[PDB]
């Protein structure tokens, strides 16, 4: 798997 | 005051057991520097396709007597293209039987995320904006904040200790460090961004070859593996005998040999001296399917997620933007003197 606010 | 909170290691990601509401009803939500909303599934949420996003506890604000609905709308979407939309609410959030009330946070009725999320970064990094740019609702005190405002912590600041690959558990801690979990002395780091928890990434050091950075990177607590831009990640892939794989239309993985020589280490060195060391290990991610992906992969972000962060010790200090960091020492033993 995840990627957390970009 | 500190507050102590304990990690699950889930396997992508670290979550915390975290109630809310009068009745405190219990979630257990990802622990995310890397976002700064908390939010939780509501247990009419509809989830994503065939997401079980339920089966880490719901939240029904009608059975709380102090849930406030602030009317507007909720919308987030992450690194991974996951996102959740509901409304915002304010309730009473308790963490390891400490209670702040008022607390701002979205009560989510669809998304396609696994279970909720707590996110503790900036203010300035929340979700506020419509599809659109627009911003829909004012900027607030998330959790941090209002644990400082409340006067159960010090300082907004929070010590990370994701612990060891194979541990079941880990620890967070708000408004304190324990002076046990590392080797040498914390090196503090300045926070290079407005809105994201990043510092100097001065180096990497991987099978003997230095890599010159110079740039920020991410230190995300939310995000599984390693980013790094495509030509610096070509580079370290180069050495490291990784392979690029088109995996969908848009999308390109690095795969290595399952059998991999891990017996060496990748230092990362930061601006102001800190220097962290990772076995390789954390790069050789196990598929399904008698694959491997890679532990860094290419991104136009650069982000240092958890195979890195489970070998630091981390003390986040969003008052002083800085991030302080040391060799981790995984032991029971602690010494936690409040930040």
């Amino acid at each position: 798997x995840v990627v957390x606010a970009x | 005051d500190s507050i102590s909170l304990s990690l699950i290691n889930e396997g992508p990601s670290y979550a915390s057991k975290v109630s809310v509401g009068s009745n405190k009803q219990q979630q257990t939500v990802i622990i995310d520097t890397g976002s700064s909303d908390f939010w939780v599934v509501d247990s009419n949420a509809q989830c994503g396709k065939g997401v079980d996003c339920k089966s880490s506890g719901t939240f029904t604000p009608s059975s709380s007597s102090s849930y406030k609905n602030l009317g507007a709308a909720f919308t987030i979407r992450y690194g991974d293209g996951s996102t959740s939309q509901g409304t915002w609410g304010k309730d009473t959030v308790t963490i390891n039987g400490v209670s702040i009330t008022g607390q701002q946070i979205a009560d989510v009725t669809q998304t396609s995320v696994d279970q909720g999320i707590l996110g503790i970064g900036y203010t300035s990094n929340e979700a506020v904006y419509d599809t659109s740019g627009r911003q829909t609702t004012p900027n607030y005190d998330n959790v941090p904040v209002t644990l400082k405002k409340q006067g159960k912590i010090r300082t907004n600041a929070y010590s990370l200790y994701l612990n060891s690959p194979s541990a079941e558990t880990g620890t967070i801690i708000f408004g304190g460090v324990d002076n046990a979990k590392y080797s040498g002395k914390l090196v503090a780091e300045q926070v290079t961004s407005s809105q994201a928890l990043t510092i100097s990434l001065a180096s990497v050091n991987l099978k003997g070859s230095s890599f010159s950075f110079g740039d920020g990177a991410l230190l995300d607590s939310g995000t599984t593996l390693t980013y790094f831009p495509s030509d610096f990640a070509a580079q370290l892939a180069d050495k490291a005998g990784a392979r690029l794989v088109q995996v969908a239309r848009d999308q390109y993985l690095y795969f290595i040999d399952c059998n991999t020589d891990t017996s060496g280490t990748t230092v990362f060195n930061f601006g102001n001296g800190a220097k962290i060391t990772v076995p390789n290990t954390e790069y050789v991610y196990q598929n399904g399917d008698g694959t491997c992906l890679w532990g860094i992969q290419p991104s136009d972000d650069t982000i240092l997620g958890d195979n890195f962060l489970r070998h630091a010790y981390l003390l986040y200090n969003l008052d002083a933007n800085t991030i302080s960091i040391a060799q981790v020492k995984y032991t029971t033993d602690s010494s936690i003197s409040a930040v």
